């Protein structure tokens, strides 16, 4: 039955999931009480890809909550849907990561992973067919970074053949905690590159900027860029929890995404950011602008390697393919060439709350390349003179380790601009 | 033209009409590579493994 | 924002043509090997009509037709004259001709065989010096019509444009390219008329200019010297072979029902002997223009042959 | 009477066996729960149409066939839907995880384990055979069960029954319908790894059929369900003769004999005509002349394609309602004279001919109009290898940057079969160049 088991981690990696769960509950009819009041069946053919089921037939997530700390996950516990989540399935200790990789990776996270390796074995042995495993975290803190990256080894060496699939939020100056957050970020993506299947890189900094620029916020706040990686993430998954001409899986879409193992970062795209639905035409525009990115990189720097899009709500297939092979054939200066049929399209009926046209887009960009150098950039302008690292050797780490993290960005980047060349 | 070998039945006729005449691998050795295969995933497997060690 | 790409970038004329394509600002070239265009301009060998017609939401077009070769190589001419019953054996504008290989005819040509002059390409009067060059054997015409004063020798080119309608256009302007040098009989400058041993060997373009004399003058010449038109004497024979040449191959080559679609430019090359009559030459599947004309037409083209399928935001005659 | 059996592989292979099965049915007047009234010996008889049914005591009629897919949940819409009574359960086999669109998971790492399990279900239909013909194998060149568990499959078949003719019914993969940019990647292996096990191969492009169903059905966005449909029209025309009395195709081994002088250019185009909407308000039946005419078209061909330009081995004709052979002699007396239809040197010039006077079986409510008369010809053109030409330089055009490779090579296989696999359709490319052209 294809089931995902959903793991989130740390400060935003909970607040994202949160969110997350709160916009597909609503999608598929569940209601606070995991009690379903909805509509029609649609909800209800693939409901079991993201919720197990109940003694009274309620639908409760197949969610792992975890934290080194509390604070979040009372927040989580204490909002509009918290109680729809297992609470067996709160998973946290006491004294925190202090926005520090290596205390989630090496000592602190270290205490609590088992303990998380075992809500995860009790959510997977009960699955008919496991697909894989969802991880939503940011980059720039230590527990969803540091543990997180730990947490995905534990369940490659325990589940080597299942996906792993990351929500990813990379850190920027504009919306910052702190200095480390590039070393924190470095150090993350280079277990990305060896342990994850399927990236989506949802940047801060394009988050910000939709959010003023343009949604014209003048003071964004987390819940207003929390509400842009809702509705990208619930968009993203449409074709896992929906029923459609398409099968989608998540082995299927890695399989059509990414060519080339290391480069399955993907640039996520959304329209529209309302009483006038939108066209077709003016979907298809928007979600190919670089103002409806997530991940800050301009799509015209680079090229795409391939695509995914779905269009939601009741709408011309005809029309789709029309201004879909259009905005091609206008632009295939930014797609490659020899990758015959690297965009694919898709339509669900049911659109999102709130809208009854929307577009989700998934590139696989070599401008993407573009957000590595930024976070290598200012790695290596504290790296160099060694600023801040004593928080990371008083934990067990070596400069050698950075040094080694830094090299392996570095040519990750090196292969995106091989590609964008070819 | 000619017609050649007409043949009629209750359910229709055949016929055919001329216009111009003119001037295997084993069981073993599937099993073999099936199984050489096999291999190459459980070394890829060990070397992962390793690594995670 | 219409699309094309260029697979032959030594092609005097298309190279016009896509100069000229951009200059409206609607079309924009690619790589040759972008496959999402809308219009090809082939290469001159192996063009891959196979790939053509198989992407989505793109009406394609290219300018050459498939099989049309049969036209434009001498031996599979003078086959196809021979064997097409809509042409017949000996349809009376064609050189005799046969086709000996390296059919062949050997034999068959030797029963005609009792002005006993001929020509094998792809000039001898006795067989063996030609035979011996181991192509296409044809019957030499040996009075052909003479320019005065010069007693100079000639051929016509004229230009055929095919659309993916099948349309028949003729350009309105076609040349004489004149072996500017007196004329013997069985020396050898004057027998082969063309810049082909003549920018080599041989006092460059000097009764006319580079060889070459145009159409208002040639006609004139005609009525002066023979108290006729260029209309009468020649064009008549030539539309009409033309023609016949390509409604013949029609059925094989048309593009109506494909899901791709074609065009090409022909240049049919021509003599006339001195009894006023008109003789077909060769078929040429990727000509050459005329250093004056590479304007008028290659924009007759970007009118005709492609805006025609592509709109945008005579010098021709139908046949 | 001699037996048939039917192997359906993956979504395609089932969904378009679905159609085929359906179609029999109504063609035969076998009802849902697999009675046939005007079948008067119960229980057993070797009519024509036994060649494709068995029959139990209880007058049930069986499909002499067998579904097989990696994941279950398209043959489950047939454990359960209209025909569920037909199937024994057994017949339709089911995995846990499908191929994920790679060849190689699908032949390598999954196959393994369910192919005993399928030749096994297999041996038990074969044993129920007095006279065994062989095997009709349906499935779709880009999906990994449909390439890889297939190709597996066939090699085995030739092991187990190397005295039985194989036949398949291939969808060849277009992107307005595709599923998968490893297609041609999956295209090629099955390919090469099929062609030395298969005896005659009926291609069918999506792409033509999409086509067909916009320009003819008027219809907008075509489903797999109209496709399918006129698939199956196409499918019953070529199987006919085997299901009812005649005198052409009347084995497997006739159509070997009839459609393929050389062993490995198996591929015969098939073209269909005519193709007519139900809704279609005023509709002038057309004749004998205009539809073999139709024969001749490109954008009537399974598989498009300009046989102008190349070369013919064969030509069968099969006629489906109010026809008679004058008819059928003077439309190819017209036909020869306006159209370029060059046979090789080798080989007569001519048709063979075969007609049903049963009219096409349309399904009610479906998108297909009745008509008097249609006919489906099978020819065997050299014109066909442009469809190789096609997918082969998108395999190029991808395996030159090795993209996508290492989902192959992480499942067992070696990078050497993909060079292997290219370079005999390399090959295949230059039979058909020898045979159609000339130097
Ligand atoms: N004509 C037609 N084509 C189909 C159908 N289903 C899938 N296809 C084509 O088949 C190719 C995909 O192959 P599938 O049959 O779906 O794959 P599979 O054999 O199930 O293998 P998996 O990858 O394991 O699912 C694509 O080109 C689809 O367009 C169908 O019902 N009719
Ligand atoms: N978009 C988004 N980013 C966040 C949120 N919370 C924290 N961040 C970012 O995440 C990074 C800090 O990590 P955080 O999750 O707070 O630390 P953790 O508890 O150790 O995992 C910084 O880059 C912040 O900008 C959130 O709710 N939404
Ligand atoms: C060529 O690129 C492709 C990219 C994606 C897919 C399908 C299949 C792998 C699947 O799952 N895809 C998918 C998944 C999607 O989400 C899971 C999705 O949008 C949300 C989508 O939009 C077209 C496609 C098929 C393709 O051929
Ligand atoms: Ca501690
Ligand atoms: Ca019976
Ligand atoms: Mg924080
Ligand atoms: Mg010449």
């Amino acid at each position: 039955m294809r089931e995902i088991v959903h793991i989130q981690a740390g400060q935003c990696g909970n607040q994202i999931g949160a969110k997350f769960w709160e916009v597909i509950s609503d999608e598929h009819g569940i209601d606070p009480t995991g009690s379903y009041h909805g509509d029609s069946d649609l909800q209800l053919e693939r409901i079991n890809v993201y919720y197990n089921e109940a003694t009274g037939n309620k639908y409760v997530p197949r969610a792992i909550l975890v934290d080194l700390e509390p604070g979040t996950m009372d927040s989580v516990r204490s909002g509009p849907f918290g109680q729809i989540f297992r609470p067996d399935n709160f998973v946290f200790g006491q004294s925190g990561a202090g926005n520090n990789w290596a205390k989630g990776h090496y000592t602190e996270g270290a205490e609590l992973v088992d303990s998380v390796l075992d809500v995860v074995r009790k959510e997977s042995e009960s699955c008919d067919c496991l697909q894989g495993f969802q991880l939503t975290h940011s980059l720039g803190g230590g527990t969803g970074s540091g543990m997180g990256t730990l947490l995905i080894s534990k369940i490659r060496e325990e589940y080597p053949d299942r996906i792993m699939n990351t929500f990813s939020v990379m850190p920027s100056p504009k919306v910052s905690d702190t200095v480390v957050e590039p070393y924190n970020a470095t150090l993350s993506v280079h277990q990305l590159v060896e342990n994850t299947d399927e990236t989506y890189c949802i940047d801060n900094e394009a988050l910000y900027d939709i959010c003023f620029r343009t949604l014209k916020l003048t003071t964004p706040t987390y819940g207003d860029l929390n509400h842009l990686v809702s509705a990208t993430m619930s968009g993203v998954t449409t074709c896992l929890r929906f029923p459609g001409q398409l099968n989608a899986d998540l082995r299927k879409l890695a399989v059509n995404m990414v060519p080339f193992p290391r480069l399955h970062f993907f640039m996520p795209g959304f329209a529209p950011l309302q009483y006038r639905a939108l066209t077709v035409p003016e979907l298809t525009q928007q979600m190919f602008d670089s103002k409806n990115m997530m991940a800050a990189c301009d799509p015209r720097h680079g090229r795409y390697l391939t695509v995914a899009a779905i269009f939601r709500g009741r709408m011309s297939m005809k029309e789709v393919d029309e201004q879909m092979l259009n905005v091609q054939n206008k632009n295939s200066s930014y797609f490659v060439e020899w990758i015959p049929n690297n965009v694919k399209t898709a339509v669900c009926d049911i659109p999102p709350r709130g809208l009854k046209m929307s577009a989700t887009f998934i590139g696989n960009s070599t401008a993407i390349q573009e957000l590595f150098k930024r976070i290598s950039e200012q790695f290596t302008a504290m790296f160099r003179r060694k600023a801040f690292l004593h928080w990371y050797t008083g934990e067990g780490m070596d400069e050698m380790e950075f040094t080694e993290a830094e090299s392996n960005m570095n040519d990750l980047v090196s292969e995106y601009q091989q590609y964008q060349d070819a | 033209m000619e017609v050649i070998e007409l043949n009629k039945c209750t359910s229709g006729q055949s016929f055919e009409v001329i216009l111009k005449p003119p001037s295997d691998p084993s069981l073993e050795e599937i099993q073999k590579k099936l199984e050489a295969a096999e291999e190459r995933r459980k070394y890829q497997e060990a070397e992962l493994l390793k690594h995670l060690a | 924002m219409y699309t094309f790409v260029v697979r032959d970038e030594n092609s005097s004329v298309y190279a016009e043509v896509s100069r000229l394509l951009l200059a409206t600002g609607q079309w924009k070239r690619l790589r040759k090997d972008n496959p999402r265009f809308n219009l090809m301009l082939g290469e001159r060998n192996r063009l891959p009509f196979g790939r053509l017609g198989h992407e989505p939401g793109l009406v394609q077009l290219v300018n050459y037709y498939r099989g049309a070769d049969k036209l434009c190589r001498k031996a599979s001419l003078v086959k196809l004259i021979k064997t097409s019953p809509e042409l017949s054996e000996s349809c009376t504008w064609f050189p005799e001709s046969y086709v000996i290989y390296p059919t062949d005819e050997r034999e068959v040509f030797l029963a005609a065989y009792n002005g006993n002059v001929w020509i094998a390409k792809s000039i001898s009067s006795e067989a063996s010096e030609l035979l011996d060059f181991i192509h296409v054997i044809q019957k030499y015409l040996e009075k052909p019509l003479l320019l005065e004063p010069g007693h100079r020798k000639f051929d016509i080119r004229s230009w055929v444009l095919v659309d993916h309608l099948y349309n028949i256009y003729l350009y309105r302007e076609g040349v004489l390219r004149t072996s500017s040098e007196p004329y013997n009989s069985a020396d050898k400058t004057c027998h082969l008329t063309n810049h082909c041993i003549q920018k080599e060997y041989s006092n460059y373009g000097r009764y006319e200019e580079g060889n070459e004399m145009f159409f208002e003058e040639f006609n004139q010449y005609l009525m002066d010297a023979l108290n006729t038109t260029l209309e009468n004497s020649i064009l008549l024979q030539i539309k009409h072979i033309i023609r016949s040449c390509l409604m013949c191959i029609e059925p094989a080559i048309s593009t109506k029902h494909l899901h791709y679609q074609s065009f090409q430019l022909f240049g049919f090359d021509f003599m006339v002997d001195e009894e006023l009559k008109v003789w077909l030459i060769e078929v040429n599947g990727a000509p050459a223009c005329a250093q004056k004309l590479y304007a008028e037409l290659c924009q007759g083209i970007v009118d005709v042959a492609i805006s025609s399928v592509f709109p945008l935001a005579s010098i021709f005659i139908k046949l | 009477m001699r037996e048939c059996i039917s192997i359906h592989v993956g979504q395609a292979g089932v969904q378009i066996g679905n159609a085929c099965w359906e179609l029999y049915c109504l063609e035969h007047g076998i009802q849902p729960d697999g009675q046939m009234p005007s079948d008067k010996t119960i229980g057993g008889g070797d009519d024509s149409f036994n060649t494709f049914f068995s029959e139990t005591g209880a007058g049930k009629h069986v499909p002499r066939a067998v579904f097989v897919d990696l994941e279950p949940t398209v043959i489950d819409e047939v454990r359960t839907g209209t025909y569920r009574q037909l199937f024994h359960p057994e017949q339709l086999i089911t995995g846990k995880e499908d191929a994920a669109n790679n060849y190689a998971r699908g032949h390598y790492t999954i196959g393994k384990e369910i192919i005993d399990l399928v030749l096994d279900r297999i041996r038990k239909l074969a044993d129920q055979c007095t006279g065994l013909q062989g095997f009709l194998v349906f499935h779709s060149f880009g999906g990994g069960t449909g390439s890889g568990f297939t190709s597996l499959l066939m090699e085995r078949l030739s092991v187990d029954y190397g005295k039985k003719s194989k036949l398949e019914f291939s969808i060849y993969p277009a992107p307005q319908v595709s599923t998968a940019v490893v297609e041609p990647y999956n295209s090629i292996l099955t390919t090469h790894t099929t062609l030395e096990h298969s005896d005659c191969a009926f291609m069918v492009d999506n792409e033509a059929i999409y086509d067909i169903c916009r320009r003819n059905l008027d219809i907008e966005r075509p489903t797999y369900t109209n496709l399918n449909r006129l698939i199956s029209q196409i499918v019953s025309s070529i199987t006919a003769s085997l299901r009812f009395d005649g005198a052409l195709n009347v084995d497997l081994t006739e159509f070997q004999t009839n459609l393929v002088p050389y062993p490995r250019i198996h591929f015969p185009l098939a073209t269909y005509a005519p193709v007519i909407s139900a809704e279609k308000a005023y509709h002038e039946q057309l004749s004998v002349a205009e539809i073999t005419n139709a024969c001749f078209e490109p954008a009537n061909q399974m598989v498009k394609c300009d046989p102008r330009h190349g070369k013919y081995m064969a030509c069968c004709l099969l006629y489906r309602g109010d026809v008679v052979p004058k008819d059928v002699n003077a439309a190819i007396a017209t036909i020869k004279t306006k159209r370029s239809i060059q046979f090789v040197d080798w080989c007569p010039t001519g048709f063979k001919v075969g007609i049903n006077y049963q009219p096409p079986t349309v399904v009610p409510g479906g998108d297909l109009a009745k008509v008097q008369r249609a006919v489906c010809m099978l020819s065997n053109t050299t014109a066909i290898a442009e469809a190789w030409a096609r997918l082969d330089h998108k395999f190029d055009l991808m395996y030159a940057k090795r993209a996508f490779v290492h989902w192959y090579v992480g499942e067992g296989m070696e990078e050497g079969e993909f060079s292997e696999a290219r370079e005999d359709m390399a090959a295949l490319e230059k039979d058909y160049e020898e045979v159609g052209v000339d130097s």
